[PDB]
């Protein structure tokens, strides 16, 4: 859209598209619990693994706080505080041109969980298979995609918040999630608060030869963090 | 004591009575509530959120990704519709599995309007106009495009917006046959160069303001 | 509901006159107009022929046309597909469930039947 | 005009969560034997259980009606004299009881209802006893262990009888002053 | 925030403190003859015991409810009417009766309460009824003989049937509007 | 009479009902009260009393006055602590058989802050510096001197005074993992000329004023 | 509870009484009335109506 | 609720291989650390081995290091206490419940077993 400007969280850089549309989670914005609070030093851009939309791909998800366990200063506070809340600024941006044709979809999922109508016995699924950090997952056609992973057919995965990124118009989703649980603070290891996935609703259908798959970013930003308890500093 | 007398209805449990009970727990220490984001009031908010009607429900296209994704293919001037689809919002396999559609397996009664919204799911190059129709309850499926575009339609341009909108006036429900909505090859699809020639499209149902409902039954098993 | 139940199908000998039956386990059969999609090995179930509403009109798909028939039956409910001169091609699954058009799956009577496999064999 | 559509009355419904057995026999039968004990839960049941799998989030005023219906067993010509079935409401984490004998049997603390059958069904309403600031239906992590409303208890006040009675308790819940956070796509099939 | 926790709140509680027995026999049995006779005492439980003992000084409000469950002894199919059992509240210092026949047994004084079995359990208060200004848990030194707040008897109203007919008398306690004077470490073990 | 309709919980007996009752005696002269020092209105007032942690739970020591007396005994610069704690007020032996702690068997939830005090009990001739720490939830016990001290710790001078408070921020129950509260010997005792080489030190925690507690059980036999 | 004492007439119906009752179905979606010309209070309106007696019945 | 067992303790010649045991009767057994306190006739119970919480560490006295031994059973809850070379001083009363820490019975894992006497006995 032009005009696109960079906004430096002291240490991170973005240049985003330039603004075109945004998305506020219940029209809600993250504010103070009304601590620990690192704000800038851990309130600034961290890149996760750029994936990879091929024409086969079923999609790709991630957990918060999880992905940004391994994330610098963030990270440190989260496993340093046992009790903790935060917030978060979405932003993933897929670049094609004007010959490739596709539809993708970020939802937000308030505790995404994932398969298993046992409902009697959830979380089953290995504590290291449901923590799949920043190089996170994909669901297969068991995180079944067109039943949301979790029993659900996805037609209606448009109740959480969400954008799509259509390849002819915005090459970018940009999503804000305030803090939900019923709990004022957490346990930032133990428990995740958000789910974003990442599924195709239209294929992936490039002309003639060119890029034979395109890759997807996702950098986010927490938004007001804070922290309870500093535990021992384990280095 | 004061003189009292006894009425039919004592000693009756009404399963959907409006009494005061005694409390088991005097004094509990109740966690007062937080601003969660996410609150709701009604069922209809939820009904006035966009979904993907999954439309093509053939063999192999029922029940999986492909219900979604309308393809735009290789084919004649046929005018027998690039999509078809009957106003019955729960009496209709592609209505009664949408956001809105399960909610009106709630009631009984459900009256007012509703949106359709089309996303094209084609390449930024690609262009053409196609036809989106609503012929009100009595009239039949316009089997012809002309038949269609006689009434009320909306050509609308691919290549110059993805996004298409339009409103369903006044309907009625009891849980026999309403109207209809239609897809259109007003012109046909203009691929530019070397470009994948079928390419598909996505559609959003959502009520509108003045829908709303009445007499509250179920089903579970 | 309408539920329909699909017969007629499996091995002829390529340039027969294969009838096609549907059963509609439903009241409303004189619903909407009728349908039989076929869909290759891997391949898509495409519109073959449609009756009407009434059971009216005779709408084919480019290679049937000539050949094949389609007749619901207003009384005993089922639709006839006659394959007049099945082929090679003809060798894909039969679906049924197509009231209100014709050409494209991607609408029709949703409410789709289950499969029944034609084999259109000729070589002995 | 929108109204019955509202929360306050997608809930505001009288539903079965359970049907509990009781017996008073006189003869040493430990299986069934006087007590019944169930875990409060909405997990049991299917209408209120997908009602509220609406949403992620919640707060409601808890209150239960118990109609206690019985009969003789045993083809005989056998007495009974009107009964009594004392309701114990348990509040979560405290001592589950097994042999309608024990000392917790006698609480001091949890609230129970005594009743004498053939009379106005028993009633009674826990208001929002959650650990949190709602009920989280679902909830995604690691410690189903949902959230825990306590344990139903029921036994026969009455002591052994020649002739057999066995009683049902059917359990309903209305939860009153309800509220909800984030709605989630209903569960398509049953479970 | 502070409030359940409060004393008027750490009492009210209905806590069992005795369970009596009587009967209606045709027969002559002096043993558990018709009378029920129990020194009202929270003594003999445990559970409201050590609660109070928390304390070394007392007055509260004392309410009692008698829930009334009955039944036939005999293996036989023998009936009986509904019956009627006068709770004789007696105030402490007064003639505690024997055979349910003697004069005291008609009181003029002592309040008593008849209750027709099958409904709503028996109810009454007495309040603050201390000798001094405060109920004494504890004692030192001589006069063991704690405060007394009398004695409960009940027995069955109706005459002899040929029927046996047992019952019981579960005595439970409210000390409404209690107040506590220098607390002690509580009691370690069981008594 | 007034038509009157009965519902449900009429005739039954609610064990924590709040009903008004029929008085046994009309009239009756109610001694009035006098001011006897010792009223108290809750349970929380009595937890935010001093109270000695028997601390020492040793097959002898255990059950006998050596409960309460923890020494300084003559042994190396061993830097696993001179007093381990683990901060579970009821689910901790040495915690639940405290004042505080006899009180949190009597709920389920118990929430806010504690304090620790420490009374040094040996000689006004004998001093040294002590460290008391707690690392609050998820941190383990710290193992060695170091560990404990580079967080929240207090470095406590016996030869400046016997008194030594720190306080326990935020906690919460359900009656599985919290806080650990530490002594170490930050310097070691500097004993003047021939005095026993092996004296004591007294513990007392006491609960802070935004200590509470919900939800009422119990437990007898 | 307050005193209270039942007469006789309690737990008798009455088929032409006036009595409050419990409502099956609370805050129900009642469709409001419109003005349709035939609204009556009374029946002796109808019978301040002219009509054709059948005096011939042979 | 973990309530110690102990086992593996008695009369040996001055200079053996005592292994001795201590069932954990409760689910976090996996707890914290753990340990083996011995007590002379009249005298006091001081720290002679631990293990971690794990069962990692390893924590003796001035005396018993280089011959005495633990080791907890994770899968078995019994931590081993084995005295290569028992000797006089070795004729205590053991006892165990040591999880978060070693040194002082001034502290560690408060509920504590019963006990078992060890009798070092060489001369014949």
């Amino acid at each position: 859209s032009d005009r696109v400007l960079q906004l430096t969280l002291g240490n991170s850089t973005i240049t985003t598209q330039e603004a075109a549309n945004s998305v506020v989670a219940y029209g809600r914005w993250p504010e103070y619990l009304r601590p620990t609070e690192p704000d800038v030093a851990a309130c600034r851009f961290y890149t996760l693994d750029t994936v990879s939309w091929t024409k086969e791909s079923r999609g790709w998800w991630w957990k918060l706080p999880d992905a940004l366990r391994d994330m610098g200063l963030f990270g440190q506070n989260m496993y340093y505080h046992y009790l903790g809340r935060s917030g978060y600024t979405v932003h993933v941006q897929c670049n094609a041109s004007k010959f490739h044709q596709g539809a993708l979809g970020v939802f937000a999922v308030p505790e995404m969980c994932l398969a298993g109508d046992s409902n009697t016995t959830t979380m089953h699924t290995s504590y290291q298979n449901a923590n799949p950090g920043e190089k996170g997952g994909t669901f297969t056609g068991c995180p079944v995609d067109y039943l949301l992973g979790n029993g659900t057919l996805l037609g209606n995965a448009f109740v959480f918040p969400h954008q799509i990124i259509n390849l002819r118009t915005n090459n970018c989703a940009t999503l804000v999630l305030p803090y939900v649980n019923s709990l004022s603070i957490d346990s930032m290891v133990k428990h995740n608060n958000w789910g974003i996935a990442i599924l195709p609703l239209a294929p992936l259908n490039f002309a003639s030869e060119s890029s034979p798959e395109i890759p997807i970013t996702l950098t986010i930003a927490p938004m007001c963090c804070e922290f309870n308890g500093l535990r021992n500093i384990t280095l | 004591g004061l003189p009292v007398m006894n009425t039919p209805g004592s000693n009756q449990y009404l399963t959907a009575d409006n009494f005061q009970s005694p409390c088991a727990l005097p004094e509990f220490d109740v966690t007062p509530p937080i601003d969660i984001p996410g609150e709701v009031k009604n069922m209809m908010e939820l009904a006035e959120i966009d979904t993907m009607i999954p439309f093509d429900l053939s063999a192999t296209k029922k029940n999986t990704m492909e219900m979604y994704r309308v393809r735009l293919s290789d084919k004649p001037h046929t005018d027998d519709p690039i999509l078809c689809l009957s106003l019955s919002p729960a009496s209709d396999p592609r209505l009664s599995h949408t956001m809105l559609g399960e909610i009106l397996n709630y009631y009984t009664h459900w009256a007012g309007s509703l949106k359709f919204t089309f996303l094209f799911c084609g390449s930024m190059m690609a262009t053409g106009k196609l036809l989106v129709s609503y012929a009100p309850p009595g009239a039949d499926p316009p089997k012809k495009r002309k038949e269609a575009m006689l009434g009320t339609h909306v050509i609308w341009d691919i290549g110059l917006q993805s996004s298409c909108t339009m409103v369903v006036p006044w309907i009625s429900n009891t849980t026999t046959e309403g109207g209809y909505i239609s897809v259109f090859y007003q012109t046909r699809i203009v691929v530019p160069l070397s470009t994948p020639r079928e390419m598909d499209i996505l559609g959003f149902v959502s009520a509108c303001n003045d829908f709303s409902v009445r007499l509250l039954r179920d089903t579970t098993h | 509901q309408v539920q329909l139940q699909e017969s007629g199908g499996g091995s002829v000998q390529t340039g027969g006159s294969l009838t096609l039956s549907c059963a509609a386990s439903g009241y409303a059969v004189s619903l909407y107009s009728m349908g039989w999609f076929r869909q290759a090995p891997g391949k898509e179930l495409e519109g073959v022929a449609g009756i009407s509403s009434s059971g009216v009109d005779t709408t084919y798909a480019d290679s049937v046309k000539g050949r094949f028939t389609i007749s619901r039956d207003n009384a005993k409910d089922t639709m006839y597909l006659q394959m007049n001169s099945p082929k090679p091609e003809d060798t894909a699954i039969y679906r049924c469930a197509a009231g209100f058009g014709l050409s494209l799956s991607r609408y029709t009577y949703a409410h789709w039947g289950q499969g029944t496999q034609v084999t259109v064999s000729s070589h002995h | 005009s929108r109204s019955e559509s509202s929360i306050e009355s997608f809930f505001a419904r009288g539903a079965c969560v359970t049907i509990m057995t009781v017996d008073n026999p006189a003869s040493t039968t430990n299986k069934d034997k006087l007590f019944a004990v169930w875990k409060i839960t909405y997990k049991d049941t299917v209408q209120l259980r997908r009602k509220l799998e609406f949403f992620t989030y919640s707060r409601f005023d808890m209150e239960l009606t118990f109609v206690v219906t019985a009969n003789f067993t045993e083809t005989n010509n056998g007495h009974a004299l009107n009964q009594v079935y004392q309701i114990m409401y348990v509040p979560p984490g405290a001592p589950v009881p097994e042999k309608w004998d024990d000392y917790t049997w006698q609480t001091s603390s949890n609230p129970s209802i005594f009743y004498t059958y053939g009379t106005a069904p028993a009633r009674i309403s826990v208001p929002y006893v959650g650990i949190s600031n709602a009920y989280s239906h679902f909830y995604d992590g690691f410690s189903a262990s949902l959230n825990d409303f306590g344990i139903l208890a029921v036994r026969v006040v009455n002591d052994h009888n020649p002739t057999k009675v066995t009683s049902k308790i059917r359990v309903y819940l209305k939860p009153k002053h309800i509220r909800v956070w984030c709605p989630r796509p209903p569960r398509a099939v049953a479970y």
